[PDB]
């Protein structure tokens, strides 16, 4: 800064970013659907539970 | 009468005209909104093409 006189050498640099999470996508926890419009349907098939008796 | 005046003809006759033109123009335009979610119409489930719209 003292003029050009000084010929300056190499100088290092460093940055800083925010944290991201990990945690659920380490899990693998969630599922990727790919479609075309812009609502989704969900189809939830439920089944019946039962007991056999003797005869 | 003989031996005396004579007769004389006329002239042509001429005339000349201009004229104008008028002008006719059309426009249209399409939006992503015109084919975002919208059935073909045509076939069960082919989606709605920006080709067919354009024809």
């Amino acid at each position: 800064q003292n003029g050009d006189f000084q010929i300056l050498d190499y100088t290092g640099l460093i940055s800083t970013m925010p944290r991201v999470d990990t945690l659920l996508q380490s899990m693998n926890l969630f599922t990727e659907h790919f479609g075309r419009t812009t609502v989704a349907r969900i189809e939830r098939l439920d089944d019946g539970a039962g007991d056999i008796k003797a005869v | 009468q003989r031996g005396g005046v004579r007769q004389h003809l006329a002239n042509d006759r001429k005339k000349i005209v201009n004229l104008n033109i008028p002008f006719f123009p059309l426009d249209r335009s399409i939006d992503r909104a015109d084919i975002q979610n919208f059935r073909e119409f045509g076939t069960e489930n082919a989606p709605a093409t920006v080709d067919a719209e354009v024809q």
